């Protein structure tokens, strides 16, 4: 997300056993960085190998 | 007639005077936009009590 120009990121890493679409559980996501870029964003797209 | 190459070389020389010797000029521009502040001065500190 991007709030007042600051672009914030939160993430983690965990193992799973992907039996279904997603797991029924709980786990919090820690912060990673906070960039004071200062632009408008309205769209995005993924990059694959 | 009334047609000259606009760019002209300089006479920067040891023979030149104070008003004609070269001077490395640096104009330091600043910007205060709605975008966030990214450059700041150095902060101080002290020991821990």
């Amino acid at each position: 997300k991007n709030i007042d120009g600051y672009f914030k990121i939160y993430s983690k890493h965990t193992p799973i056993n992907l039996v279904r679409d997603l797991p029924q559980g709980f786990s919090a996501l820690e912060p990673l960085v906070d960039l004071p870029i200062g632009i408008n964003i309205t769209r995005f797209q993924t990059l694959l190998a | 007639f009334n047609c000259y190459f606009p760019l002209q070389s300089y006479g920067f020389q040891p023979t030149n005077g104070v008003g004609y010797q070269p001077y490395r000029v640096v104009v330091l521009s600043f910007e205060l936009l709605h975008a966030p502040a990214t450059v700041c001065g150095p902060k101080k500190s002290t020991n821990l009590v």
